[PDB]
């Protein structure tokens, strides 16, 4: 059921930036509730962001695709207020 | 699909074209005096792009997307186990 | 002003929600059973959200808005003569 | 929404390099868009741009685009951007 959550390296660095309450957020989300419904917390983006795939969440918001042929999701950037 | 309708043709008939836009990226402009006055879409389409004005406004946006794209092509990505013991995040 | 509706709302009553939205930057959200289906906004706010994209379209767009408000800031305007003179196109 | 008067029209740098980028005929268009038309109406000509562009507008004729500020209290609109794009 949920699928394989992974991060790029360059999502990677942005997780670096983060005060460490929001870097505890974006964990928990990202292999909690992005993991089981990655289809439902997010939406999927338009123009020349098609394929990727937007979650906004309270302080922050995760870029990603998915990739239902593998069960994975993919970080690609985290930007934070 | 790009519809331009008549008030007319959208009145009893509102249920149906609200379901319509809700499952798809359909848009419907709706015209009063043969002159358009609003546009419908789905809630989601709504939210995709809102999302997708956030996202295009952000510095370095599109090389940040190539450069994720050429980690996902050489495997440079990490996983649950890794990211919580990189950054101290415990499960449990 | 967002505002949430639900659908038995709207119903009969769509003159006057279009006519409420066309002539504003006011958005609704018409749910059913709480939840959200469907969008409506002004034709002009929609054509808003459009042009937005558009710009939104061009690389480093907020870059270069900040370095032609700085221009502003410093005097680095040109005004129609100048304009005119520079690019060989004289007044009528 | 009218304005009583012609605003002042004004091109930054970043404009005016734009400008550069344009054939004779398309340039000559817009320099008498923005001096006739965009001046006389710098809100009827175009629409207001959204979040991270909010205080901007865009004003379209054909292909190209103006992107632009208005100062009321100057009577001024200063264009910050211009694009063409064949389709
Ligand atoms: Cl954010």
């Amino acid at each position: 059921v949920p699928y394989t959550v992974r991060f790029t390296t360059t999502a990677r660095r942005d997780l670096h930036k983060l005060p460490p309450r929001i870097l505890a957020a974006v964990v928990e989300f990202a292999f909690g509730d992005l993991s089981r419904e990655p289809l439902r917390v997010g939406k999927p983006l338009r123009r020349e962001l098609a394929g990727t795939f937007s979650a906004r969440r309270g302080t922050y918001r995760l870029l990603y695709r998915i990739d239902d042929e593998h069960t994975t999701v993919v970080i690609l950037r985290v930007d934070h207020r | 699909l790009m519809r331009i309708l008549p008030i007319s043709t959208i009145k009893g008939k509102l249920n149906e074209f609200v379901d319509a836009v809700s499952s798809t990226q359909d848009q419907i402009t709706i015209t009063k005096n043969g002159a358009p006055a609003a546009v419908l879409v789905g809630a989601d389409e709504w939210e995709s792009l809102q999302e997708t004005l956030y996202w295009l406004a952000q510095p370095g946006i599109r090389e940040s997307i190539a450069e994720a794209d050429a980690d996902i092509a050489s495997g440079r990505t990490y996983g649950e186990d890794e990211i919580r013991a990189e950054f101290g995040v415990p499960r449990r």
